[PDB]
Order: structure tokens, then C-alpha cells, then sequence
């Protein structure tokens, strides 16, 4: 499944 | 509203407690409770209240996949009604999130944003939760009808007003071409997209600091993990 | 009860999706529901009952610590109310959860349990939601005496009716182990029971299959790690 | 802290 934005971290 | 006798400012503290405390559903509450005092959000602010919500969200679309696959097989197979019933139970509360999400932004937090930083980062999150709602829709094609019109409006403004290593911008694109591979049946948009995100941001990346080249990098690698398991 | 117009069977079920789904506190609201259709629950059913709210009230009890810690630092400075605020937030939901498990025991459950391995299990997890009260606890005092009375009865029970080897004979010694070291100021009564419950379960571990034998020895090695970190 | 029981895996 394709990555979506992240929270930074 | 159950926040409505609380303080903005405290609102808001506690936000950033309870997502020291891993409590998102808190998390949010405080921020819906803190954007409902009708004041624009502060930069901040407004990554709080997506924090809380991707964290709540998150964990209600990783189980609906879970039931959904086990509904899934048991179509195929013994038989009850209780898969399906437990599926729509938790599909309805993430509808009932998104919902939320959706209110917030209509009222009335993008008609206030004017400045691209906070119009973009609005109109991404309309297009997200567009997104989750399509991701369990099956009606499916007005949902994802809005989603891509608040990804192609955040898109416009943002290739006018914000350079191409901006975190929003890139976040934006990011999200649209998942949106174009696994919700829009578009595989070559998806691909194209992110392969012109990346290398526009490649090019800009001399302009930066270094605490802002690590926060676009970080974002280009998603991009680049993408086309990998893409192509 | 909101479950009140579901099967029991269905209920059972749901926990078990729910598990998967990792939705700890649906799962608990299922076995709720199945405890109150009022007949004994089996030994999974029970195992199900103690998964779903171990896992609701860890995260509260984890979540609690982080704020208790934030709270104590700021008690010592610049100051406002909210840290303390949340904590008790927190807190009230931590014992209205072990109330609402306690309450589950008394009505009726420990009462209806006659086999070692139901009575024994029921009375460990009165202990084990006592201590988790005891452990916000600031009153203390027989709140703590009521987690070691149901312990002491476990205890009394496991040691006539069951071998040492016996999980839920060693998951009880291990908590109640933990409960002196960490509640009652007793570490040397937890080095003492932690030594002997392992010396006594490793003599016995020759009767018994290889399935056991994995799951008896699991629970020996966290007695031998609490035994390591207290000495 | 000092480790209580564990659920089955
Ligand atoms: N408490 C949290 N999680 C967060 C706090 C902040 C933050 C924002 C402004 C100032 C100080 C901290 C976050 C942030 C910033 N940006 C944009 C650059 N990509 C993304 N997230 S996130
Ligand atoms: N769905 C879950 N988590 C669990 C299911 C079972 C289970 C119980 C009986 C039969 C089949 C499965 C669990 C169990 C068993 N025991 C006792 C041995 N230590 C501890 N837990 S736990
Ligand atoms: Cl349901
Ligand atoms: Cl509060
Ligand atoms: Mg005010
Ligand atoms: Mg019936």
C-alpha cells in the first residue's frame, strides 16, 4: 500500500 | 459543545499533553473544542489538530482493512451477520470522523485562511478526508469527485505561492498522487506527479537550510519509496 | 446494557474481531455484554474478557504515568490548573474502567466460580484491578489491603488445587510478586515469592507436554527478569 | 518498573 504523508516526527 | 467552557490557550495545552500521553481521541477533542472558539490557527495549531485527527482516523481505517478482509474471505466458505455488522459498525464511526474533520474545514476554517500556508494546508486535509471517505465508499464517485477538486485547488495555489521543497506543498502532492494510484484508478498520474514533485524539489533543495533540507528530504523519500514500489 | 439485544454468541464473535482489529475497547464492550447475559464464561471467553480490558487500562495507566511525571516536574518551576486537570481526567477514566471490571466480578462472576481455574483467575484480576487502583491511589491504604486480600485468597486456592507449573498459578504469584515490590513497600516478600514460584515450577516442569512446557517457562522467564531488576 | 503478566501471543 502506497505511503501517504507522515506526521513529523 | 463539551469544550465550549474551556479556554482556547487551554484547549490547546492540552492537546499537547494528551499527545504526550498517546491520547488522540483527547487530542482531538481538545482541538475540535479549540477551532470551534472560531479563531484562525496558528501554524501550530493546525498541525495539532491534523496530528489528532490522522492518529484517530488512522487506526479506525487499519481496522476497517482488518474486517474488511476477513468479510472479504468469508465471501468466498462457511457463513452470520456479525462480520458485516462489526465492518459497518467501525466504517460508520470513521464516516462519523471524517465528517467532522470535513465540518471544521467547511465552518469555517478554509473560508477564513487566506495566506497560503494555512488555504493549502485546509484544502490538503478536505482532499485526505475525501479520501478516507472514498477509500469505503461504494455515491463512491461524487466522494472522490471531492477529494481531487480540493486536491486540485490546494494544488494550483500552491504551485503559484509556495516553492517546490515547501513541507505543504510536497506533503499535498504526496497525498495526491495516492490519491490518483490507489483511489482514482490512475496509475500514470500518480507516477507522473510524483516523479515531477521529486525532481522539482531536487532542484530548489540549494535554497534551503539545513534544518529545512532535512524536513523536505524527508518528505522526497516518501515520494521515492513510492515510485519504487510504483514501477 | 447497549449489548443487551445481542446474541451471546455474536458478542464472543465480535470480541474476537475486534481483538484482531486491534479495537481493544469494543472488544471490551462485547465482553461486557457477554458477562451480563449472566451464565460462566469458559476458560477463552475468560482469557478473552482479560485481554480486552488489560489492554484499555494499559494505555490508561501508561498514559497516566506520562502525565504524573509532567505534573510532578512542574511541582517543583513556572506553573496553571490543566496539567493536574488532565491527569485527573485520566485517572477517573483509569478507575471508572477497574470499577466497571471489579463490578463485573462482583456481579457475579467470583461467586458462581467453583473450579480452581475460574476461581483463580477471577480473584488474580480482582487483585490485579485493585492494584491498578492502589497504584493512583493517594483511602490508599484499603485499597491496597483489598488487592491483597483477593491475592492472598488466589493464592491460598492455587497453591491446594493446582501444580506450580499452572499458568494462571504463575501469572498470579508473578503479579502478586509485583504488588509487593511496586504497591506494599514489600520487596523482600517479592525477591522471597518470585524465587520460590520459579524454584518450585522449574521441579515440576518434567511432567508435563511440550505445549505446556513453552508455556509455563514464558512465565518463569519474567519472574527470573523482575528477580534480575530487583537484585 | 517490574513486569506483570503478559497476554498469550
Ligand atoms: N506537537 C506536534 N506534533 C508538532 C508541532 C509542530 C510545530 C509547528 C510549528 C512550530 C513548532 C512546532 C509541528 C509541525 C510543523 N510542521 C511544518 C514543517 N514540516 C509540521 N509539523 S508538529
Ligand atoms: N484470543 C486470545 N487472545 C486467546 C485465546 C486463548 C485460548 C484459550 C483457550 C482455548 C483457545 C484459545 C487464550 C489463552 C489461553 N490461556 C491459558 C494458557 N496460558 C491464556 N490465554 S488468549
Ligand atoms: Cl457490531
Ligand atoms: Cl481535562
Ligand atoms: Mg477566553
Ligand atoms: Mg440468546
Amino acid at each position: 500500500r502506497s505511503l501517504s504523508e507522515r506526521l513529523m516526527q | 459543545g463539551a469544550m465550549g467552557s474551556m479556554e482556547r490557550a487551554s484547549l490547546i495545552q492540552k492537546a499537547k499533553l494528551a499527545e504526550q500521553a498517546e491520547r488522540y481521541e483527547d487530542m482531538a477533542a481538545f482541538m475540535k473544542g479549540a477551532v470551534e472558539k472560531g479563531e484562525e490557527l496558528s501554524c501550530e495549531e493546525r498541525n495539532l489538530l491534523s496530528v489528532a485527527y490522522k492518529n484517530v482516523v488512522g487506526g479506525q481505517r487499519a481496522a476497517w482493512r482488518v474486517l474488511s478482509s476477513i468479510e472479504q474471505k468469508s465471501n468466498e466458505s462457511e457463513e452470520g451477520p456479525e462480520v458485516r455488522e462489526y465492518r459497518e459498525k467501525v466504517e460508520t464511526e470513521l464516516q462519523g470522523v471524517c465528517d467532522t474533520v470535513l465540518g471544521l474545514l467547511d465552518s469555517h476554517l478554509i473560508k477564513e485562511a487566506g495566506d497560503a500556508e494555512s488555504r493549502v494546508f485546509y484544502l490538503k486535509m478536505k482532499g485526505d478526508y475525501y479520501r478516507y471517505l472514498a477509500e469505503v465508499a461504494t455515491d463512491k464517485k461524487r466522494i472522490i469527485d471531492s477529494a481531487r477538486s480540493a486536491y486540485q485547488e490546494a494544488m494550483d495555489i500552491s504551485k503559484k505561492e509556495m516553492p517546490p521543497t515547501n513541507p505543504i506543498r510536497l506533503g499535498l502532492a504526496l497525498n495526491f498522487s495516492v490519491f490518483h494510484y490507489e483511489i482514482a484508478n490512475s496509475p500514470e498520474e500518480a507516477i507522473s506527479l510524483a516523479k515531477t514533485t521529486f525532481d522539482e524539489a531536487m532542484a530548489d533543495l540549494h535554497t534551503l537550510s539545513e534544518d529545512s533540507y532535512k524536513d523536505s528530504t524527508l518528505i522526497m523519500q516518501l515520494l521515492r519509496d513510492n515510485l519504487t514500489l510504483w514501477t
